[PDB]
């Protein structure tokens, strides 16, 4: 999910299927991986504090200028043809270069 | 028109300055639910005196 | 409070996410005065009755 | 124009990305572990190349 060699398109974005293991996200904070890094419905740190029922990843890449796009009810050319997120979303979003 | 019902899901899920946020919402409905209730029982008391 | 009062107006203008709580703005305003009238609504009631 | 008691400022260098995350209720290594800003904060943040 985070360091796959290569992730899929946004064109054809990876349907990724977590469950039956332990989520821990204490990595990105206990080292500098990811430039950028931001959560909607959650707290960054209490991702590992709450347990969740069903997790689920997307991998894609995109433009530098198209990631300020991806977020619940954005619009735009990458937002609105390609991969949307719900306006009632609740997740996190993970970027880096 | 918050995300959850629950406070106690919205204080493990979002951080203090959303969670505020979260848990304004839920006041302020919740306190107009009480204030309509409250309204309505004093009219029925009014009544029933 | 909005931008508009004029729900087809908002849907138009404003992406959802900004639509969306403008109409959350609106809807707040139209239930108060909802509750106002009923309010008075009752008051009338309990006088005439 | 508002004139204020006592102005207290905290001169501090960051990793050029690490500026965004420097604000009340903003999350970060720096915001969350090393240097955080009240949630209630009341100020202004400035920053320069």
């Amino acid at each position: 999910v985070f360091n796959a060699t290569r992730f899929a398109s946004v064109y054809a974005w990876n349907r990724k299927r977590i469950s039956n293991c332990v989520a821990d996200y204490s990595v990105l904070y206990n080292s500098a991986s990811f430039s950028t890094f931001k959560c909607y419905g959650v707290s960054p740190t209490k991702l590992n504090d709450l347990c969740f029922t069903n997790v689920y990843a997307d991998s894609f890449v995109i433009r530098g200028d198209e990631v300020r796009q991806i977020a619940p009810g954005q619009t735009g050319k990458i937002a609105d043809y390609n991969y949307k997120l719900p306006d009632d979303f609740t997740g996190c979003v993970i970027a880096w270069n | 028109g918050a995300i959850s019902s629950v406070l106690n899901d919205i204080l493990s899920r979002l951080d203090p300055p959303e969670a505020e946020v979260q848990i304004d919402r839920l006041i302020t409905g919740r306190l107009q639910s009480l204030q309509t209730y409250v309204t309505q029982q004093l009219i029925r008391a009014a009544e029933i005196r």
